[PDB]
RNA sequence: CCCGGCGAGGGGAGUGAAAAAGAACCUGAAACCGUGUACGUACAAGCAGUGGGAGCACGCUUAGGCGUGUGACUGCGUACC
RNA sequence: UGUAACGGGGCUAAACCAUGCACCGAAGCUGCGGCAGCGACGCUUAUGCGUUGUUGGGUAGGGGAGCGUUCUGUAAGCCUGCGAAGGUGUGCUGUGAGGCAUGCUGGAGGUAUCAGAAGUGCGAAUGCUGACAUAAGUAACGAUAAAGCGGGUGAAAAGCCC
């Protein structure tokens, strides 16, 4: 079956969010664990947190058998972003985005 | 933004 | 100093083909603990090569 | 009956629309022609 | 518009396009560019006009047979259902009754059933004449309206 | 095995027992309708190059259906000159079923 | 209906032997040239390559009427700013003899993805034996 | 009576985007570019309803040529023996015949090259 | 109840007609950013389409091919105000 | 800047002169089909047409005819929780604006017909407001006083506490 996991609001853009998510797509939840425990990206901190997530509410509340899963479905949307301020010089304001995104796993019996 | 930075000089093309 | 037309996204795809990461190949397995680590690097415990070398 | 009523054909001309399209004849300069004192606004010597 | 006649920048010098008043119509929250006005929508007719035109609304009324045309037309005491019972004897839904002088009995047996417009020989209009299917007409109040067509 | 005939200014180089799409023939909806114009019969070896018009050569087809084509959109355009004008049009055609080449 | 197209999957291609000692080039080009387009054939489609594989034999001995042996130069320019290279028919012949009817050729069949495509099926050899003898190529005239 | 023109413009805005489907980029996703997409796309095919007959005529006229050069006489001189045997087979048929049926086009060079002698 | 930092967020469960009505909450458009799928694309040059057009993929009788997506190769083609 | 004064290839005829015959060649002309304007004659009407002829490039501009939106009467009628408006596709259709039917979303309004009014149609105005891309995960992370280590706390310590 696909069970679902989403970290909305996640506080990191999705540009960089996607970027380390690409590499655990339709590997075994195992080694995307791995994979992500050894990959040196805030991103990779924040979609293993999601994917700790999935399994659990798989092996909750839709069975069981960790081994018996694959992420196939991994994908990162846009999130509402934040309008900040920064001034620059000479009195001109930009506008600093404090982005985010809206991440989302699916893990799959297969 | 309500201050305007002026335009700095053009070249002096006389 | 700045771009006469904005770029599309074909281009910037093609400019990201190279910017994607790169997964460690394999970890390796410690002879004594059985775990996995970066090789040349010490397991999460502190083995080493089949050595506790931390115990902290 | 109240809904089977209409005027002679040639009563209402039905006005006269300026700047609506291409189609519609005229539009952009709304038959007033390109630049000039009598295409400004208010435009137009007097008597 | 609530504003001030502050140009919201310099004529040169800015990116911004020209702008000299924030009050604009082409501005959000600016003010219409041909603001209406409380006008009088009143039209002119010739009095000539007028009846002719009545006088022809009433000759296609009894040419279609909406027209009844009837002696005194009352209730005794105004109740609404004995108004309506009248009218349901009468083979009659939309009506638009015409006495030459109105009773309040049959004003106040009329005003509550709004397929039923009691009124007087006086005030007829034409509006009304072909909103209502069926125009209920005393003799008097016929009489009255000849005299005033004519 | 064909035939060669006009019927629209146009000409059709049709086999027996096909089905042609002719310009509007005003014949009835499921009429017959006959060709006297063959120009050039086939029927294998034996090919019969009639000159203009073969002399016993004629078709007989059967009017199948009469309808539209799908529209196409004219679009007349003309830059800087503020004119465009635009209009569809379907063409009319016909069905015509050969029955057969009668050489 | 719809007028026949050619299939590049199914069209036929030949092989043709074609001997140019003594031929004009721009004759012999021109002939060449017609039949890689695939012009000869009555299924000829203008895009796709219906041509036939042509090879030339004893490239080194086609002719050229008026003084074009000493005289029709050949211009090139390699891309940097001095680079431009010329040499005439007697030293192109000299160094490298395909490459005269390469040119021609080349320079009479269309151009884009299928004039390239046209022009691969030409075989253009300096001697006078060729390794194709696999092909059955049949002789030619032009 | 105050009109907001949402639904409307929504609409004619959705009617060019329709018919711009299938080309590049903003040129079918934006309303802007893909308005002059669809003008040129109508410009091209306007020109191009007659410029479709004047390539089918001169790929018949080819074809024709081609095969007529196969059996052994040249297009100018085939058309005018047709023209001459008082044949009226047009392009068309002719280079449909010439492609498919060989040896009835033969005929026709032979019935083309009588009248010509 | 479960993951998580006795987090944020989420998956269950529950209420509810409905929780892509969950409070960032009726409807939910377009721009823009994505995942999957079919096709194309790493020797090919330019307002990116249009006419032709193979091949591929897919759906319908019966073969007649048609309908949809794509669109190799090719002819013309220097946006709008 | 590079051949660079046939458009290229190339041609000693594929050049120039004369004669001739074919052919290609345009949205021209002809053919088939279709629409429309105007005229001319007849039945009869501002018409269907017997028809005929002819016209139909078009800016400024003038003329004529329309479609569509919101609101009023028609309408205490009509469609609608057996699913409205809107959204989103599809099919069909009209010369065009457009229209109709309907799948899915939507969950309460819409409204014939014929008349009436106009805040009645946007692609441009360095247009106004909102949202969102581009450059770009680029520049920079604000004094070149300068950090290292051990321990503690903690989900996590270069920056916090010792
Ligand atoms: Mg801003
Ligand atoms: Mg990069
Ligand atoms: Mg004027
Ligand atoms: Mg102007
Ligand atoms: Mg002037
Ligand atoms: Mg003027
Ligand atoms: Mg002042
Ligand atoms: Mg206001
Ligand atoms: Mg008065
Ligand atoms: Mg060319
Ligand atoms: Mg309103
Ligand atoms: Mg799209
Ligand atoms: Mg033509
Ligand atoms: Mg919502
Ligand atoms: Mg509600
Ligand atoms: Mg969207
Ligand atoms: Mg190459
Ligand atoms: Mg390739
Ligand atoms: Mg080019
Ligand atoms: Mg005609
Ligand atoms: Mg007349
Ligand atoms: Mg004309
Ligand atoms: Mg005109
Ligand atoms: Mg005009
Ligand atoms: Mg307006
Ligand atoms: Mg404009
Ligand atoms: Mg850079
Ligand atoms: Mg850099
Ligand atoms: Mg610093
Ligand atoms: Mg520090």
């Amino acid at each position: 079956m696909e069970t679902i996991a989403k970290h909305r609001h996640a506080r990191s853009s999705a540009q960089k969010v996607r970027l380390v998510a690409d590499l655990i797509r339709g590997k075994k939840v195992s080694q995307a664990l791995d994979i992500l425990t050894y990959t040196n990206k805030k991103a990779a901190v924040l979609v293993k947190k999601v994917l700790e997530s999935a399994i659990a509410n798989a092996e909750h509340n839709d069975g069981a058998d960790i081994d018996d899963l694959k992420v196939t479905k991994i994908f990162v949307d846009e999130g509402p972003s934040m309008k900040r301020i920064m001034p620059r010089a000479k009195g001109r304001a930009d506008r600093i985005l404090k982005r985010t995104s809206h991440i989302t796993v699916v893990v799959s019996d297969r | 933004p309500v201050y305007i930075p002026r335009p700095r000089p053009p070249h002096p093309r006389l | 100093a700045v771009q006469q037309n904005k770029p599309t996204r074909s281009k910037r795809g093609m400019r990201r083909s190279h910017d994607a990461l790169t997964a460690v190949t394999s970890l390796s397995v410690d002879k004594t603990s059985g775990e996995k680590h970066l090789r040349h690097h010490i397991t999460a415990d502190g083995y080493y090569r089949g050595r506790k070398v931390i115990a902290k | 009956r109240l809904n089977t009523l209409s005027p002679a054909e040639g009563s209402k001309k039905a006005g006269k629309r300026l700047g609506r399209g291409i189609g519609s004849g005229l539009g952009k300069t709304g038959g007033r022609g390109h630049k000039g004192q009598k295409s400004r606004s208010g435009g137009g010597v007097r008597r | 518009v609530t504003g001030s006649g502050k140009k919201p920048w310099r004529q040169k010098g800015t990116g911004r396009a020209r702008s000299g008043s924030i009050k604009s119509p082409i501005w959000r929250s600016g003010g219409v560019t041909f603001a209406a006005r409380p006008q009088d929508h009143s039209q002119k007719v010739n009095k000539k006009m007028y009846r002719g035109a009545l006088k022809s609304i009433l000759s296609e009324l009894v040419r279609q047979d909406r027209l009844i045309v009837v002696e005194k037309f009352s209730v005794e005491a105004p109740k609404t259902k004995l108004l309506a019972q009248k009218l349901k004897d009468m083979a009659l839904e939309d009506v638009l009754i015409i006495t030459g002088e109105l009773d309040e009995n049959l004003f106040l047996a009329a005003r509550n059933l709004h397929k039923v417009d009691v009124r007087d020989a006086t005030g007829i209009d034409p509006v009304s004449l072909i909103a209502f299917d069926k125009v209920v007409m005393t003799a008097d109040a016929v009489k009255q309206v000849e005299e005033m067509l004519a | 095995m064909y035939a060669v005939f006009q019927s629209g200014g146009k000409q059709h180089r049709v086999s027996e027992g096909q089905t042609v799409r002719l310009e509007k023939l005003d014949i009835a909806t499921g009429e017959t309708v006959e060709f006297a114009e063959v120009l050039m019969i086939a029927n294998g070896e034996e090919v019969k190059i009639g000159v203009p018009f073969v002399d016993g050569g004629v078709i007989k087809a059967e009017v199948v259906a009469h309808g539209r084509g799908e529209k196409v959109k004219i679009v007349k355009f003309r830059r800087r000159k503020h004119y465009r004008k635009q209009q569809g049009h379907r063409q009319w055609f016909t069905d015509v079923k050969i029955t057969g080449i009668s050489a | 209906m719809k007028t026949f197209t050619a299939k590049p999957e199914t069209v036929k291609r030949d092989w043709y032997v074609v001997d140019a000692t003594g031929k004009t080039l721009g004759r012999l080009a021109t002939e060449l040239a017609r039949r890689l387009r695939g012009k000869h054939k009555a299924e000829y489609t203008p895009h796709v390559d219906t041509g036939d594989y042509i090879i030339v034999l004893n490239a080194d001995k086609v002719a050229v009427t008026g003084n074009k042996r000493t005289d029709k130069v050949y211009y090139h320019h390699t891309g940097h700013i001095g680079g431009i290279k010329q040499a005439t028919f007697e030293e192109m012949i000299a160094r490298r003899p395909e490459r005269v009817i390469e040119i021609a050729v080349k320079g009479m069949l269309p151009k884009g993805p299928l004039g390239r495509a046209m022009f691969r099926k030409l075989k253009v050899y300096a001697g006078n034996e060729h390794n194709h003898a696999a092909q059955q190529p049949q002789v030619l005239d032009i | 009576a105050r009109v907001k023109r949402g639904v409307i413009a929504r609409a004619r805005h959705k009617k060019i985007l329709k018919q711009a489907k299938g080309y590049y980029g903003a040129r079918s996703r934006v309303y802007r570019v893909a308005f002059q997409a669809v003008i040129k796309a109508g410009q091209y095919a306007y020109r191009d309803r007659r410029q479709r007959k004047r390539q089918f005529r001169q790929l018949w006229i080819a074809r024709i040529n081609a095969a007529a050069r196969q059996n052994g006489i040249s297009y100018s001189k085939f058309i005018n023996g047709l023209k001459k045997a008082s044949v009226e087979i047009d392009r068309k048929i002719l280079a449909d015949i010439a492609v498919f049926d060989k040896v009835a086009f033969t005929a026709l060079v032979e019935k083309a090259k009588a009248a010509l002698a």
